[PDB]
């Protein structure tokens, strides 16, 4: 557990998490697997062969990046394992899955199936005791405060453009592309 | 000198000896750069369970 869980954003290309009560997400990296590829030559050397984080944000040309999230759409959903994994780590989280009612987001106009599957995941194999999954437009409601409203998210991958009313948004004035900068 | 006796040629005076007067790396401090030292035993302490 009854103290502090993890809200987690989501991204294509960047997910972010982060300790609640808190003003910012303190965790944030992006949504690939960084794996080298030459010969174990020196022995006792970094050696691992998979990178999150630091060591991928520092050994660049020496990894392979790959995504596992494409259009806001997991696919390689072992390495999204991984990268909660990671999340997990004692660098990040320091506790199990049986510890927090954890938050998580989900763009809308998305099969139920990846929801279905992500929920399998930290119930079946995690033993999550509450992972709450919303949508990516009432957490700007609370931000801006204001109950009206057309939100907007550029996200890593996806691009939506939804008026809501009070948190009351219409389920057909709904816009998206799933597009970005990449 | 037993032989020398009965030999006929013998004059002495001069040795039988030759031998006259007698009368008896910037590789390693170069300043353009840094190097390493030796260090043995400890550079295998230091990579002691460095293995596969
Ligand atoms: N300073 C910047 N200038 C231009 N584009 C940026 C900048 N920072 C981030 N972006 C782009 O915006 C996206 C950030 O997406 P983000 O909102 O984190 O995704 P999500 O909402 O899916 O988590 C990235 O794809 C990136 O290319």
């Amino acid at each position: 557990i009854a103290n502090q869980p993890v809200v987690i954003d989501n991204g294509s290309g960047v997910i972010k998490a982060g300790f609640a009560g808190d003003q910012i997400p303190k965790y944030c990296f992006p949504n690939y697997v960084g794996r080298p590829k030459h010969v174990r030559v020196m022995a006792g050397a970094l050696e691992g062969d998979i990178f999150i984080g630091p060591k991928a944000e520092e050994h660049r040309g020496l990894l392979s990046i790959r995504y596992p999230m494409e259009h806001g759409i997991v696919k390689d959903w072992n390495d999204m394992e991984r990268i909660w994994q990671y999340v997990y780590s004692k660098d990040q989280l320091q506790t199990f899955s049986e510890e927090h009612p954890v938050l998580l987001t989900e763009a809308p106009l998305n099969p139920r199936k990846n929801r279905e599957r992500a929920a399998e995941v930290f119930f079946e194999t995690f033993n999550v005791p509450a992972l709450f999954i919303s949508m990516q437009a009432v957490l700007s409601l609370y931000a801006t405060g204001r109950t009206t409203g057309v939100v907007l998210d550029s996200g890593d991958g996806v691009t939506h453009a939804v008026p809501i009313y009070e948190g009351f948004a219409m389920p057909h004035s709904i816009m998206r592309i799933d597009i970005a900068g990449r | 000198d037993p032989k020398y006796a009965d030999l006929p040629g013998i004059a002495r005076n001069e040795p039988d000896v030759y031998e006259t007067s007698d009368l008896p790396q910037e590789e390693l401090t170069s300043t353009s750069v840094e190097h390493i030292i030796v260090n043995p035993n400890a550079a295998y302490d230091k990579f002691k369970d460095k293995r596969v």
